[PDB]
């Protein structure tokens, strides 16, 4: 099997540049469009991260940053499964998450809501995928929190994350909701999706079979990245 | 077959989550930063600095960037990079950094790329291939850092020449300096506007 | 206006006492019918509570049992209104409600569940309903929690809230639940109300214009008492 | 027309919201309790006391009670009373009491109620009218104490003798005793099973 | 009562600054977002107008600018409610409004259209709403007009309006419609707003039970303001 | 609830309404105006002045202008103002204006407004509320006139100090000038392009 | 993989035990609710069975009774898949079945219908499932049969089966139906199932590109086990 | 993910299937019965036998048992436990068997299974794992045998703790008993009724 480059992003599938209902982009997108290029080595490739330097409560953002006990909030595990485009698994693949704690507060300088910080929450964590695409971490469901964009601007609960993984043209950061989340219908940021169908692949479903008795709720979530075309006749890429 | 999963911007937190040493949280012992070189890494030591701007010309301070880049000889630490020759094993090839919060400055330490294949048997010349992420900004933005000095290589970089506008391909090559022995290489970005830096869709 | 008795309770609007789904009402549902009365002055009437003992903090969860900072959480305000089933206010009705905290845990004896207790957060409250008939009060959003009844049981957040008003007939103690929350149906204590008309008549509905920028969410949550009739010929009521 | 909101069981921990201080949470500073004697109350102080127990026989440690009551002369502290008399102005008239966590058993200190005037010119018997809440009881059941001592106006009440079962009538009569000068009464209620006290509809 | 801040204008519900198809908003629109701000004493004040200074044929378009005779075209009473969004009535509002003639000519300098000129219709008029909110002024019904977006577009018949109330933040101008007009549907002005539901809400509808006899038709129209919100905790306006 | 009435251009006309006395239409005895001067209003008399441009630099010679503001001492002629002061008897708080059809220029005779308490206790520094209607403007714009020789109290200014951009707060700021005696403050308002003015969403 | 308990049995999916429409559970029901507990080693543990022991014919029904001939009826054959609910396949469990003849008579002590015994038949067959949870066997179709409910209830044909498996959890008997049998619709004890989905789930469906020419029929049908989670957390199995 | 097929009754004929040998039908060279003791197998021999009883009191001569057990260790003859330690290698830990269709007993010859290790670091009592299928009885039911003689550990028992009715207990004790040197255990089953047995969801 001779791979050939990653299959062109779907721009139709993404949040435009420039989005008006979300205000902070009107100053931050470009005006030309985008260039588009065919790719080489350097855009077919990633970097690769060991698992040794990782330490064993870096996917447990329950126990990562408790001092004197454990943090308050909803307890919850959130799994599934990163695999590409073309339905192949992504192995070991870097993800890093972060977020809010239950009262809708960031452990960020910049963060004056008066939503309380819990000392024993940091907010972020990290894993790799398994060999068959498999993510498994714990944390504190977050609170919703107000942002000035209009001024009574709430976003729903959320959870960032980002996937480094195989080659960098799939590079993607983006983010996870909770289903149900009344807030999800009047976000600005999550409206910048364009089709309902995308805006739905962003939201983490319940998974009441995994839940564990007396302990804590499970959301699923997978994630889809680009994929990588095989070649059969002539190899262009070098 | 599957949609890629939507972007959604990274927000104004990015680095709680990206570079939580600098946010103050110690939850990890091994943390990932913007130093590429190791002791024994080859090559020669550069320094990649500059400020991202909005369309008004003020700095960024909360924006978040990574780079990727082949080593000295222009091999990636990558198991997809398929030249059949060995890579500097003293080299990750990644960094990620965020923006002083007061200055807006960004900067890296890394090494210069050597050249690397292009498609088709031609070679491109060197470049580092950049990504911004911050509030405001739905889709992490690509461009590519090329260097003032390597004006022979770059009149024949294929990505350049495929910019049909020679004044927008200004906007891509970084300008050497040499601060107290050390090389440094100034690249501003601007998001918007007049001089707009090129991104790519990659 | 003379008043006559209150309408009969509609039994077919509520929970049967035995629902062996919910395992506890096993045993303590009685085996014979209840005994249905002519209302006399007894039923009729009911107690009265002063404002005037009431203190400043007691519809105020957030603050109420604050002692180094605020409670961990969601914080939201929960309002609306008590009327009749004619459609009439029920003035200065003693409201009382209690709840979890953040983390679904009870500040209660019992309640050895992992999710950890908030030293800020007391998880009861009270009010008088105004001459519109209408409530306010402010808390943490409670989490969800199990509970052993099937072994991964989970109630989803819920308040518990008791109305004490006019007459002793219209007694009621009851639990309203947060729009969205897809525990909602699962739930085998919601689920033992026969009606799905009447399991919505306990979800508190997200009110976004009443939203506190920076500062709160607010739900929306009317409630329905029994009413008394008008009597125009004989009053045999006593 | 609307319909009633729908009942839903107290659940476990019916007395943090209902009787705070009893689980050690000091938030109010008035709080309501089982004691409806107040220093100039008229009437004769007496003491209701009883456990409930489930359909197995065990006590319900964890149930929350209610009663409501007219005043020594059968009036009842209400705007809702329409006799026309004065009621004992030192008097609530309603109490509440969780039970023993570790026995079972509840109480009341209160005064023995008047007769109150029934329907249609018909005088009722004394009586306290009592609610339960715990854990599996989806809706609060509602029943009423009688007194023994009061056998010959318990004889003409029309709600006891609404009740066709002679038997079952008798589950409704507390036992007067006197315990060092005290006026006790008590009262066991079964929710379920042999002997299973009235509940009403009201 | 203490009153809180106005709710948010919901911007969905609203024409955006830049609409392309009405040509003159491509350079009177701003390009940078809209600041928005929380509330202070100078956004929920207002002036007060004293019904004193009002002349009596202030809400009369067909007499107060008659001279040797009446004006020509169709005789109309307009009316309504001005309330605010949580339903309240908006009393003491000044209401004012112009209009062009039976011709869908201007009484304004810059007005060449060839449609006459009427010697005995002035096209403005003012009122006060009421303590219900109600509001009541008598005109001769405008002819549409031409104006050049695109070279053949022609306005719907329509009255300008303009409302100050209690709060500078309800401060609002707009036009309303009249039920049946066909040209509703292929006006530019009236197409800047983006949804349907809220079109509808500038056409006022025919009230045929309200028309007088031999004299006038009538049209009925309500209006919606910003309502504000009342504060039961902390009040941070001040 | 209902949804707001949705806004609809002023339109090229807006002055047979709103200002017909200067369309040269007499039906009202009684006109509201641009002079908020009466002969025993309280403070320094001063003339708010300038001119509106469009995208293209110019002048809109049909817009239709109005301004609200406090008293000499901070208070507001309103029934909202609840600083329990009493305000300047003598005083509307608000006028109207439209733009001389030759010129484009506009201009209000009013008094220097004192200083407004902010939120959480904060204090406004002085300002006069102002919005803009025209032909092609689908909503009233709504910005706020700052005064340069406030500059302490400027510094301090809640609103000012929440817009991140320091280049455009200046936009909101007139100049003082002094015309034979007369203090003026000169401000011009900017819709599109650069240095544009700031326009709040309230 | 470290693995933790079976997934609570979802009771919703099963019938009651007190079904007064199938007699007999009346009084062999109990009145109490059962008592859910936490899994220990007692409940995710089951036994072993080799394949030594099977004789060769222990999944022929239609040989492995016959003496003097073949036994009279539908020559079928059944196979299928048993699987946990997570899908994975259950390998190495022992399936037993057994059932009446062609008439629907058993051979047992007690059925004295009139339906003729065939004394070729037996009735009873076992088998382990593959690696991949696959199991067949051969039998003769089994009749339908009359039995004491009402006085004329009549059983659908159908094959009683039970299967031991990985975890004692696990253990199931149930019976299996044939696709189109008119009687699956009036019988009381599949109608002790509560929903349709489940009924259907019982019965085995038509396979007739499986169909062996001039010799057998042959029906599939699948079999969900419980499934047990994985844990990558806290192991309190132990 | 799929829903678990739903239960049906064994029905009246459940050892057709079952215990063919005992219905007399010879169609299996080896067949499985209620023998768990092979010759050598550790531990002390024990014979567990009763019967089951319906709601009128009558026992069930159709009724299948099996019984799932750790050896003299507390070890499961399963691939599942955890334990690290050796299992008898001589005991499969399993049986079935019917009642007599006269009399309506049923046992088992098996040995007196060692603790087992409960959740968290607990120690279970001695016990013995039991399920009941019938004509009837719509889902196996399950309980659990424990012994009179192991007093002080079922005391400390996890799950015969977790039963909040302590009088419920005490149906899942069987009575030893000592039939010529051989040590019998009682355990009758009560399916509904007075001293139902307490049947467990696993
Ligand atoms: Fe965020
Ligand atoms: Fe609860
Ligand atoms: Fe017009
Ligand atoms: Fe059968």
């Amino acid at each position: 099997i001779i791979w050939g480059a990653y299959a062109q992003r779907n721009t139709e599938d993404h949040p435009p540049a420039y989005a008006p209902g979300y205000k902070t982009s009107v100053l931050r997108s470009p005006k030309n469009a985008l260039i588009s290029i065919a790719e080489t080595l350097s855009e077919v490739t990633a970097p690769h991260f060991s698992a040794d330097k990782f330490g064993p409560k870096d996917n447990d953002l329950i126990l990562n940053y408790a001092k004197d006990g454990l943090p308050i909030g909803e307890r919850v595990i959130v799994h599934g499964y990163v695999r590409d485009q073309f339905g192949r698994p992504v192995k070991n693949a870097l993800v890093e998450v972060w977020q809010a704690n239950a009262s809708g507060r960031y452990r960020h300088p910049n963060d004056q809501y008066i939503g309380a910080m819990d000392p024993n929450f940091g907010g972020c964590g990290r894993m790799l995928t398994d060999d068959n695409g498999y993510y498994v971490f714990r944390t504190i469901k977050p609170g919703p929190y107000p942002w000035r964009n209009r001024i009574n601007e709430w976003r729903p609960a959320h959870i960032h994350f980002s996937l480094i993984a195989d080659g960098w043209a799939q590079r993607l950061i983006s983010q996870f909701y909770f289903e149900g989340d009344t807030l999800i219908d009047s976000c600005p940021i999550l409206k910048t999706i364009p089709s309902e169908q995308q805006r739905r692949a962003l939201i983490a479903l319940e998974d009441k079979s995994n839940f564990i008795e007396a302990d804590s709720r499970c959301y699923r979530f997978d994630i889809t990245l680009r994929g990588r075309r095989a070649t059969y006749f002539e190899n262009d890429l070098t | 077959e599957l949609k890629e999963t939507p972007s959604q911007t990274g927000g104004p937190y990015v680095h709680i989550g990206l570079l939580p040493k600098q946010a103050n949280i110690e939850v990890f012992e091994h943390n990932l930063d913007n130093n590429l070189v190791q002791d024994n890494t080859q090559g020669q030591r550069i320094r990649l600095e500059g400020q991202v701007f909005d369309g008004l010309g003020l700095p960024l301070r909360d924006v978040l960037i990574e780079i990727w880049q082949a080593d000295t000889n222009g091999v990636y630490p990558s198991q997809a990079d398929t030249q059949g020759k060995q890579v500097d094993p003293n080299f990750l090839g990644w960094g990620r950094t965020g923006a002083d919060f007061g200055t807006g400055f960004w900067s890296f330490n890394t090494i210069k790329p050597g050249a690397v294949p292009g498609r088709k048997g031609s070679t491109q010349a060197p470049h580092i291939s950049l990504i911004i992420f911050a509030h405001g900004i739905n889709i992490g933005l690509h461009t590519r850092v090329y260097f003032d000095d390597e004006a022979e290589a770059n009149a024949k970089d294929p990505v350049l020449n495929s910019i049909e506008w020679a004044t927008r391909r200004q906007t891509l090559v970084a300008k050497r300096e040499e601060r107290d022995g050390e090389v440094v290489y100034r690249f501003d970005i601007r998001i918007q506007g007049e001089n707009e830096t090129v991104f790519f869709d990659i």
